[PDB]
């Protein structure tokens, strides 16, 4: 109800195109499971994610071929890294951090860009660039980004 | 008093934090709310009643706690949304992508997208795993608000993020804010909590 005007307001999402996103919202938490289990170890990561004219959509990725799904409506993506990938490049980083890291914000594995994010404080990205090394992390499936302002506890 | 998500509350008079959400051990009222917040023991007031203290917390490592209450405590299945109040109803974990909103006592209530899960965030006082990142935009004080989805379902309470010199996020765009909060259930579950649903 009121929450309406929020969503609106800061995701643009109209009252009409509520229902759509409802459902596309409904179908990213029920299937889940059924979707990493079907790709098995080639899986990727799932998200949903929203076109250019509005509707919102269900994403799957994969490493492998698949091509598709035994579900229906779910756009299948072929991707180069798995996500028992990009998860071992995460305990590498949260192992050589476990050991400080100034200019460094944080790191996560992003499947919407199948690759593990390392943001950093703006002009900070020597510093990212040492942490991935000094981890002995694949480079290749690492993302240094620049991020603005400084992160803390609020 | 009457406990409710996104509402401010002090800590040792000291400092400001926002309630997360409130909720149940057993007989014993109480409200989940972040770690950073608050130690063992502090009391917290609500409007200046003594409402009562932390039982129990983590931080860093994780960023969560509870306040056990008094028996005169009104704990009530909402978040605060400006004015008006949204019905908790469940903690379904939403995924990527999900339209997720806030409350908390300094920028209110504000709406963005999960886009990020399993974040490692580097704190000045120690690194924090486990965290969801949004990009709904917060500031200080906001920290243990509500983070809920536009139906209701719990989704954790806010932990940091990168804020400015302002002392918020919302002053630079979406696609650059990195607001980070800590998954409710792993909260429930350690301290073997039941959320308090309408």
């Amino acid at each position: 109800p009121q929450l309406k005007f929020a969503m609106q307001r800061d995701l643009g999402i109209f009252p009409t195109q509520l229902p759509q996103y409802l459902q596309t919202e409904k179908l990213a938490r029920t299937q889940a499971a059924a979707i990493e289990r079907e790709f098995g170890a080639q899986f990727a990561g799932s998200w949903i994610e929203r076109n250019e004219d509005g509707s919102f959509k269900l994403v799957a990725a994969t490493s492998g071929a698949r091509k598709s799904s035994t579900l229906g409506g779910v756009e299948v993506r072929n991707v180069r890294y798995s996500l028992k990938q990009l998860q071992s490049a995460m305990e590498q980083l949260d192992a050589g951090a476990n050991a400080p890291l100034d200019g460094v914000q944080s790191w996560y594995v992003d499947p919407r860009s199948n690759a593990v994010v390392v943001k950093v404080d703006d002009g900070a990205t020597d510093a990212g660039v040492d942490f991935v090394a000094l981890s002995g992390a694949d480079s290749a499936q690492v993302r240094i980004e620049s991020s603005p302002g400084k992160l803390q506890t609020t | 008093a009457n406990i409710v998500g996104g509402i401010e509350y002090s800590i040792n008079n000291a400092s400001l934090c926002s309630v997360g959400f409130s909720v149940t051990r057993g007989a014993t009222k109480g409200f989940v709310t972040a770690g950073h917040c608050g130690t063992v023991n502090a009391t917290a007031r609500i409007g200046g009643a003594v409402v009562g203290t932390f039982a129990a917390r983590v931080f860093p490592g994780n960023d969560r706690a509870w306040v056990s209450l008094t028996s005169a405590q009104t704990l009530l299945p909402r978040v605060a949304n400006g004015s008006s109040f949204v019905t908790v109803r469940g903690s379904t974990e939403a995924a990527v992508g999900a339209a997720v909103c806030r409350s908390g006592r300094t920028t209110g209530y504000q709406c963005g997208t999960i886009t990020a899960k399993n974040v490692t965030a580097n704190y000045a006082e120690g690194a924090v795993r486990g965290l969801t990142q949004g990009n709904a935009c917060m500031g200080r004080g906001d920290s243990g608000g509500s983070w809920i989805t536009s139906a209701g379902q719990a989704q954790g309470v806010a932990s940091g993020g990168n804020v400015q010199s302002n002392g918020n996020n919302c002053g630079i765009p979406a696609s650059q804010r990195s607001s980070l909060f800590e998954r409710l259930q792993p909260i429930l579950s350690q301290y073997g909590l039941s959320l308090v649903t309408g």
